[PDB]
């Protein structure tokens, strides 16, 4: 493709920063799904999801952002929200249609990310929306295989034993 | 496997 303009770079920054007023000014049908070419090809939505910019996420979803957009590793925004623990964001994405069992290039799901990163409430959320805890990544590992021993709440959750 | 963008 033809790359980014300065205005596109300004939009990616505003999305990561939570500068919602700037995002409103810069987001066009042509820019809303631009990619961060010099990073890992994150879209505005990837950034806003990863950095917990809930107002930005809301705006982007309402103005044509692609919930399914893949970064260089095949991560979709829901992966980013789950990795970094951002529950409201994850819920928003799921409400708009995010695929809860989506796999990146390494067959990691959002539940693998949440498990590995010790995010109990995210794991519970994903489970409440149909996440399959038996899915194996390219290493043969389930989400449970990625849970630290100190996260016994998550271990119980994924075994079937949580309140 | 490289990290997605974000913080938390
Ligand atoms: C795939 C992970 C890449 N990664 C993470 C680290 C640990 C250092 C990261 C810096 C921590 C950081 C980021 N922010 C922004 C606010 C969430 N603040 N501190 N190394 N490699
Ligand atoms: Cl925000």
């Amino acid at each position: 493709g033809s790359g980014n303009s300065e205005a596109d770079r300004q939009l990616l920054e505003a999305a990561k920063a939570g500068d919602v007023e700037t995002v409103k000014k810069l987001c066009t049908v042509q820019s809303v799904n631009c990619r961060d070419i010099e990073g890992r090809q994150s879209t505005p939505l990837h950034f806003a999801a990863g950095y917990n910019r809930v107002s930005v996420v809301e705006y982007l979803l309402q103005h044509g952002a692609d919930v399914h957009a893949k970064d260089k590793g095949g991560l979709v925004p829901l992966h980013n929200a789950c990795s970094y623990g951002h529950y409201e964001v994850a819920e928003l994405l799921v409400k708009h249609g995010a695929v809860v069992n989506v796999a990146d290039l390494w067959k990691f799901t959002p539940l693998h990310e949440a498990a590995a990163k010790g995010k109990y409430e995210i794991c519970k959320l994903l489970l409440q929306h149909g996440a399959d805890p038996t899915k194996k990544n390219r290493d043969g590992n389930t989400p449970l295989d990625l849970v630290k021993d100190g996260d016994t709440d998550i271990q119980d959750l994924l075994r079937g034993d949580a309140a | 496997r490289e990290a997605g963008d974000g913080a938390e």
